[PDB]
């Protein structure tokens, strides 16, 4: 359905928070890749919101903590991913209308997504 | 029909007879014989003598008999007093230390500007030609350019501030024997052909 | 995609602040010599990201083989004009009119300006 | 195939040149000013390689504007080969890099790379 | 004298040799095509001035070198030049003459400007006839003292007017 | 091997940005062998006499230019016939010396 | 020998070959990821399926060609339909997540993935039918993209296909694990809690990686892989020349790169020589200058030449100094020879002439050293002769040189199996501090310098050494087939290198001499050595000098004329030099050097930005005719011709020249000059840290001398003013500080102090 839409909005507002969080603990934030299909479209028309599929929080030492990833404009059972590297963590969320932004059934809000990283940067950075 | 009596004229002396799936035939007579077989050819009934093609196969990936082969094309006009239609092409290996061959001129006037073409672009001389004359290249040109020893000679293309180019060294493009930028070529890349 | 090897193009990395291109390469120096250039089609067809495109102007007569030599900012779409015209816009004062009018243009010149037909 | 002159030196290649030329009579020999850069003749160096067919002659990276003395040493070099009655004269374009390898190659080898590249030039251009 | 040595004469002259523009084709190769092609009834050089057409030499003050030049004729062509009258222009046509273009080789002349001392340049394959109009309209302003290149010099009024022939 | 990926999918599929690549850049690498093909053309029996070495660019290709075996035949065309008729009989023969020369 | 068929071929292969090799030595092709040269073949990529029978006895499924082994009478078939569709649908697996950077990745078209995808993948589905390239239309694996591993190397966990390539390596050749994956599944990707990539030698998995995972930071976004002109040449860094391959374009360096020559390096380069390259287009001199005014101006060579006549005017020819580098090749050497020998001067020398020359000792080919016995080392292998601490990796393995088939090195060497055992009785390593291969040496003894000498002596028998000097003298006494290695410490040291030349003749045994300069060996054989007299590279004796590299700043003071002929522009000379004039480096000159094992090498010129630079033999020959003297070379052709006289081999051909002369000098020990791989001209850009200046020093003195462990302290030694981080460290032994000599005059005992 339609829904993709508002995923991909509500895709780009999680990169907000992303970002603030990289000015409050004073930690680095870099943009890993931008979409194939806004590169690699040619005359093709584009109607996406933004331009960035992937993006990390990584530590001093530039190894990255925290990882989130969305789903190309043609894939089959798109999705919005998060990933802890080396800690065997994978969360997948979508967005159910009226309730907003879930982990399956268990919604992902702001302060959810601030704890988690909050974690991952006091367990898993090296410095 | 008389194709046909020219290959089993040719395979009984133990010529090789060559053949691509394609249609094209070919038909390798030893210099001893090429004359006076070529001279039977016209006589055949060959009135139309295409190309003499000069090949130098110095850079060739796999051996050759010889260095250069030179290749003469016979056809017989359809629409003449009685015609076949009845092309093909008589190849003849030509020695690096001996480039010589009879000319057909004496036979086919055709042959009197191509065999000098190729005296132009190959080290190969056609003996008994009333003029064997450099065509193509200028006259205080020293060699001859089409065998693969003769350099193309290329040029730097020019840009800005000392942006240059040396085609050569930029060719993404294989040769035969050029190995490429991996360790090995396979597959497509070491020959390919779709099956219809 | 050259068959005179005309184009020179040295990549760069971009910056993230202020990025020029999408992915994480872009093209510091882009040259074309027009004396080289032979006019194919070869390099718009190879183009991954359209970038580089064949236009309309023909009006590129000049006295210079060093002058020539067209450059990234003098080749992109927001430019209007060729190098002489342009030159002869400025020390004359009266900006560009093109030699040329076309019924439109093709959708992979997006952003190309150019007379439509009688549009205008 | 002598090689007479000093690399970056036009007074000393000229000289040398002077010297070595004598009374040999040009009438059907080739002169090779080979270069690089087509357009750029104010800041241009020059080789020589000329070649009467019976035996040749080799000058290094020495001549043009761009060393001092060397636009009016090339002036008097083309005025002198013109002057011995030559008529052929031309011009190669190489690589910056090939200028120098290029008189280090065996002389078989250079010789047949210039004479496969070389332009027909005006010694206009020169003198 | 020249067209000089007088501030309203050579104006007048500059004039007068700028719509006085006698095309003196060497037609080479498929920029020769081109170039016959602006003569046709869609597109004519035969109203700024160019419509007699001299095959002598000795009759035309503009060489238009359309096609490649290969090396077989560098001094035949050469001499054509040497034997014009002197106000004289060279214009090079086309991609092949312009620089080496795609044939880069052992055959081709890799700028004419090596045996003619090229007024204009005009890039295209073939440069389409408006292109040739363009480079003709160019070395008439050029010839007027009205040209300038990128580095802001203006451009003497006869090339081939700077050159020790020999 | 032989028709770059549409474009369209270059941005969906890796295989097609591989392929896409590889084309424009190296090409296809066609078999060892020569082969040659007729055609009639404004000038006569027209050919490409191919040898492939099974590299991207190929080993030779020998043209038969029907312009230039058709010009053996001036000097008897134009033999007793008058001065300025050796232009028409020229003309009349249709040469494009870029075949000829070549 | 056993006969294997492929297809349509019968061939003769030697028993422990590998299908693969047998496929390829018959001239048919296979896919290839998992497996690499010299390096443990596993099927992973499980790309190298072909069919096998062997009685007609088809396999059932499809037989592993990188990891099997050939029988007698083998079918073999990789043309079979099943297997063309097997491989295409493992390429198709492999791209199934792969990120689509092909047109921005560094690798382009160097890139094995791509060419074997367009090779095999595709099979010939059966109507012109509209085709589907991939099946997978879901979302694709990301991770962590541009990441720099390293000041050299840069990580993509996306663009890799989970090879093995990069951790087999670091386990096998180096013995440096710093890499190995961290999750499972398809989760797996690479990482490191080793930071700093501490291995010297990590650079060569850039070159292995068949994705552009891991690409070289100081060649990213320079060029294309078709674009870069090549230039294949020998490194000059030291005495081992490894073939490499400098990358050029524009008239400036790119990249440096691996060129194989299994001879003396196989296919591996060390992290100096590959990374190291920041310092050649970076800034480097273009223009002769001549002093004027009591300084330095821009000149002609003109001006410069009649400078040179007028203070060679009054000049003997015995008191001048010819003084090269210790690159310089056997043409300079031979003609600086000849032109002492005419214009007669008994001092003339090189950068790094050693007071016990390399040629006293009978050299060794490497593949001997897979062969040997044992070997009795002194000195440090990554640091005087780096790859020769591959090459330990395979002597210390029982690895030997494999079969060399049709295709060359074979591409799975059934003698490498994975996770090999390395012997620690098969070598006796001695060094002034506790070296990296002192794990694989049982017999091991950490020593401070000036020792060595002592355990040469044990080792004759002369005296009594500790446990490990009687464990290294048995195993030597006991050896067949041992080999000799010395440093430089030892070869800096007549005595040491004397008694080694007694022990290595009366048990028969050849030498690996790793000097400091890496044309030494060649400049002897060519006759660079001084006289009687004796003022050399490092001394003030000679009156009127020119120079080819840095000297001492006590050398240049007190001479009337002084002349360098350097790359780049040297303090030294625009305050003690009177004419400076432009060299190309090694990377594009052209000539023949002499490996440490004997063997001569090529130089091939590189199209780097000389400027008006030239090559010492032009510099020679014009400053002798200010002297009056004639040279004998002018060209690389007649100095070829007179090399060919002087009976120096064929290129890649070993010069056979013993030596029996020894000029020895003291060394005032209160410093140690320590041997370093990182070279202090290379210390540009990022190497910048990297070949940084340090200062070794035990704790407890260091603790007592006032030096902290992060602290840039400066030092002011007869061969520079350099400041150096200070490490402490406990095995550099109390009362001395090793100090970084980042130059090729390593090994020396030199005065020296700590400035405040
Ligand atoms: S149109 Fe010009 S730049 Fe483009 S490929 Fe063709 S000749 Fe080269
Ligand atoms: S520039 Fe193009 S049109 Fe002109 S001669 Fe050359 S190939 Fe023909
Ligand atoms: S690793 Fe190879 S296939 Fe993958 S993006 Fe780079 S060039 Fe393309
Ligand atoms: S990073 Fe490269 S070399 Fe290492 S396992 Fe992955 S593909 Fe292999
Ligand atoms: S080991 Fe020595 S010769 Fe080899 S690459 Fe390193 S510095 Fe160069
Ligand atoms: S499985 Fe990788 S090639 Fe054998």
């Amino acid at each position: 359905a339609s829904s993709e839409r508002e995923l991909y909005e509500a895709w780009v507002e999680l990169l907000s928070w992303m970002r603030e969080y990289a000015q409050a603990k004073g930690v680095r934030f870099e943009k890993e890749a931008d979409f194939p299909d806004f590169i690699y479209r040619m005359e093709r028309p584009y109607d996406l919101p933004t331009t960035i599929m992937t993006a990390s929080l990584s530590d001093g030492l530039g190894e990255p903590f925290l990882l989130a990833d969305v789903s190309p404009r043609h894939a089959k059972l798109k999705r919005i991913g998060l990933r802890l590297p080396r800690a065997h963590i994978h969360l997948h969320a979508h967005y159910e209308p009226g309730k907003g932004l879930v982990t399956g059934k268990i919604p992902l809000t702001k302060e959810r997504f601030f704890a988690l990283a909050d974690r991952a940067r006091e367990a898993l950075a090296f410095a | 029909m008389r194709l046909e009596r020219v290959l089993e004229e040719a395979r009984a002396k133990g010529y090789p007879i060559e053949d691509n799936g394609l249609g094209n035939l070919w038909v390798v007579l030893p210099r001893e014989r090429f004359k006076e077989e070529m001279a039977h050819y016209k006589a055949m009934g060959f009135n139309f003598l295409a190309d003499i093609v000069g090949l130098d196969y110095l850079t060739y990936p796999d051996p050759r008999p010889e260095r250069f082969a030179v290749v003469y094309e016979l056809v017989s006009l359809p629409g003449w007093k009685d015609g076949d239609g009845s092309r093909f092409f008589v190849r003849v290996y030509v020695p690096e230390e001996d480039p010589r061959l009879p000319t057909v001129t004496d036979l086919w006037g055709s042959a009197n500007f191509l065999e000098r073409e190729v005296y132009d672009l190959f080290g190969i001389v056609f003996e008994g030609h009333p003029d064997l004359r450099k065509i193509l290249t200028p006259e205080d040109l020293e060699g001859h350019p089409l065998r693969k020893d003769y350099p193309l000679g290329e040029t730097p293309t020019l840009f800005r501030e000392g942006r240059y180019i040396i085609p050569a060294e930029f060719r993404a493009a294989l040769t035969g024997k050029d190995p490429g930028l991996t360790f090995y070529k396979g597959g497509s890349r070491k020959g390919y052909r779709s099956l219809w | 995609a050259c068959p005179a090897y005309a184009i020179y193009v040295e990549p760069a990395e971009n910056d993230p602040e202020n990025p020029v291109s999408a992915g994480e390469r872009y093209a510091k120096v882009y040259e074309i010599n027009m004396l080289r250039c032979i006019f194919c089609g070869l390099c718009e067809e190879a183009c991954p990201t359209g970038a580089i495109v064949l236009g309309y102007d023909f009006e590129m007569a000049d006295y210079e083989y060093s002058d020539l030599v067209y450059g990234k900012e003098d080749m992109l779409v927001d430019v209007v004009g060729t190098k002489p015209q342009r030159r002869e816009a400025k020390r004359t004062g009266k900006p560009v009119k093109v030699g040329y009018v076309v019924p439109y243009v093709r959708p992979e010149l997006e952003g190309f300006k150019a007379p439509t037909e009688g549009g205008k | 195939m002598v090689r007479v002159g000093m690399r970056a030196a036009p007074r000393v290649s000229l000289e040398a040149l002077k010297a070595a030329l004598g009374g040999l009579k040009l009438s059907e020999a080739k002169v090779y000013l080979i270069t690089d850069w087509q357009d750029k003749r104010d800041q241009a160096r020059y080789a020589l390689l000329l070649h009467t067919g019976k035996k040749d002659l080799l000058v290094p990276d020495a001549f043009g504007p761009a060393f001092p003395g060397g636009e009016e040493a090339l002036s008097e070099l083309v005025g002198l080969l013109l002057a011995q009655g030559a008529r052929r004269f031309y011009e190669a374009v190489v690589s910056p890099g090939e200028m120098t390898a290029l008189l280090d190659l065996p002389p078989e080898e250079l010789l047949k790379r210039v004479m496969a590249i070389a332009n027909p030039t005006d010694p206009g251009i020169y003198l | 004298r020249e067209g000089i040595l007088f501030t309203t004469l050579e104006k007048l002259v500059a004039w007068g040799r700028s719509n006085s523009l006698w095309p003196a084709t060497f037609g080479l190769a498929c920029c020769a095509i081109e170039m016959m092609a602006s003569t046709d009834a869609r597109n004519d050089l035969a109203r700024f001035g160019s419509e007699v057409f001299r095959a002598s030499p000795r009759q035309a003050d503009v060489m238009i070198v359309a096609g490649r030049l290969s090396k077989k004729m560098a001094p035949v062509m050469r001499r054509v030049w040497e034997q014009m009258p002197d106000p004289k222009w060279v214009i090079s046509m086309g991609a092949c003459a312009s620089s080496g273009g795609m044939f880069n080789n052992y055959a081709i002349v890799q700028n004419v400007d090596s045996v003619v001392p090229v007024d204009v340049y005009v890039p295209g394959c073939p440069p389409r006839p408006e292109a040739l109009i363009y480079a003709v309209m160019q070395l008439q302003k050029k010839v007027r003292g009205q040209a300038y290149n990128e580095r802001g010099e203006r451009l003497p009024p006869v090339a081939a007017w700077k050159r020790t022939r020999g | 091997q032989i028709t770059p990926p549409p474009r369209h999918l270059l941005e969906t599929s890796m295989e097609a940005v591989i392929y896409h690549f590889k084309h424009y850049t190296e090409g296809f690498h066609p078999p060892k062998g020569e082969v040659y093909v007729p055609t009639e053309s404004a000038r006569g029996e027209l050919g490409y006499y191919i040898v492939s070495d099974g590299g991207s660019m190929p080993y030779r290709v020998k043209v038969r230019a029907p312009s230039f075996v058709n010009l053996q035949s001036l000097p008897y065309a134009c033999k007793g016939e008058q001065v300025p008729d050796m232009v028409a009989i020229i003309a009349s023969l249709d040469p494009v010396m870029g075949d000829v020369d070549r | 020998m056993v006969r294997v068929k492929v297809n349509d071929r019968i061939v003769e292969v030697p028993p422990g070959t590998s299908v693969m090799d047998a496929v390829f030595h018959a001239g048919y092709d296979v896919p290839l990821f998992c497996s690499e040269k010299h390096l443990s073949p596993i099927g992973a990529c499980r790309m190298c399926l072909v069919r096998i029978g062997l009685p007609i006895q088809w396999q059932p499924k499809l037989a592993a060609s990188c990891v099997t082994a050939v029988a007698d009478g083998m079918v073999v078939d990789t043309l079979s339909d099943v297997v063309r569709e097997a491989q295409a649908g493992m390429v198709e697996f492999t791209l199934l997540n792969h990120p689509l950077d092909c047109p921005t990745c560094d690798k382009g078209g160097a890139c094995e993935l791509q060419d074997r995808t367009v090779e095999y993948g595709l099979y010939e589905k059966y109507p012109l039918e509209l085709p589907v390239y991939t099946r997978f239309e879901f979302t694709r694996r990301h991770v962590d993209k541009h990441h720099p591993l390293s000041p050299f190397v840069i990580l993509d966990r996306e663009r890799c296909i989970h090879c093995k390539r990069c951790v087999r390596y670091f386990e096998e050749v180096p013995g440096d694990e710093v890499l190995d994956f961290i999750e499972r599944g398809v989760h797996t990707f690479i990482g490191t809690m080793d930071f700093g990539l501490p291995s010297g030698f990590s650079g060569n998995i850039t070159d292995i990686c068949p994705v552009g995972a891991l690409l070289d930071l100081t060649a990213r976004f320079r060029a294309r892989n078709w674009e870069m002109e090549e230039t294949p040449t020998t490194c000059a860094l030291c005495p081992v020349g490894c073939g490499i391959t400098a990358d050029t374009r524009s008239g400036e360096l790119l990249r440096i790169r691996a060129r194989e020559v299994p001879e003396v390096n196989e296919i591996w380069i060390c992290d100096a020589g590959r990374f190291g390259h920041e310092w050649a287009d970076q800034n480097r001199l273009k223009t002769p200058l001549v002093r004027k005014e009591g300084r330095l101006v821009e000149a002609t060579w003109e001006e410069a030449f009649l400078a040179l006549k007028e203070g060679l005017k009054e000049a003997r020819g015995e008191e001048v100094g010819l003084y090269l580098a210790h690159d310089a090749t056997l043409e300079e050497g031979l003609l600086a020879s000849e032109l002492a020998k005419a214009l007669k001067t008994p001092h003339l020398d090189f950068q790094g002439r050693t007071a016990a020359p390399a040629s006293l000792f009978p050299p060794a080919s490497l593949e001997d050293l897979l062969q040997a016995d044992f070997a009795l080392v002194l000195g440090d292998p990554t640091e005087e002769a780096p790859i020769l601490h591959l090459r330990l990796s395979e002597f210390v393995r029982d690895l030997k040189p494999p079969h060399r088939y049709n295709h060359g090195t074979p591409f799975a060497d059934l003698q490498i199996k994975e996770r090999m055992p390395r012997r620690t009785d098969k070598m006796a390593l001695f060094a002034p501090y506790r070296a990296p291969l002192m794990k694989w040496a049982a017999i091991h003894e950490v020593h401070r310098p000036g020792e060595e000498r002592e355990i040469l002596l044990a080792l004759l028998g002369d005296k009594e050494g500790s446990e490990m000097v009687a464990k290294a003298k048995e195993a030597w006494e006991k050896a067949k087939n041992p080999v000799l290695i010395l440093g430089a410490g030892v070869l800096q040291d007549t005595v040491a290198a004397e008694r080694a030349r007694l022990l290595a003749e009366r048990k028969g045994a050849k030498v690996l001499a790793m000097t400091p300069a890496a044309n030494a060996r060649g400049l002897e054989a060519m006759g660079v050595l001084p006289g009687a007299k004796g003022a050399s590279w490092d001394e003030p004796g000679a009156l009127y000098a020119y120079y080819g590299f840095v000297p001492p700043e006590e050398a240049l003071k007190g001479k009337r004329f002084v002349v360098m002929h350097l790359s780049h522009l040297h303090p030294l000379a625009e305050r003690y030099a009177h004419v400076v004039l432009p060299a190309p480096t090694f990377y594009e000159k052209r000539g023949h050097l002499v490996n440490l094992e004997g063997r001569v090498l090529p130089l091939s010129p590189a199209p780097i930005e000389n400027g008006e630079a030239e090559g010492a033999l032009q510099v020679l020959a014009l400053l002798a005719e200010a002297l009056g003297v004639r040279p004998p070379f002018r060209l690389h052709l007649e100095a070829q011709k007179a090399l060919k006289a002087r009976k120096v081999p064929e290129a890649m051909g070993r010069l056979s020249f013993r030596l029996k002369e020894l000029r020895p000098k003291e060394r005032k020990g209160a410093f140690y000059l320590r041997p370093t791989m990182w070279k202090a001209h290379q210390a540009v850009g990022k190497a910048q840290e990297a070949a940084r200046a340090e200062l070794w020093a035990h704790p407890e003195t260091a603790r007592a001398e006032a030096l902290p462990e992060g602290a840039q302290v400066a030092v002011e030694t007869p061969f520079g003013r350099v400041e150096a981080r200070v490490v402490h460290r406990e095995d550099v032994p109390k009362g001395h500080l090793y100090l970084s000599a980042l130059g090729p005059a390593a090994g020396l005992r030199v005065e020296g102090r700590v400035l405040v």
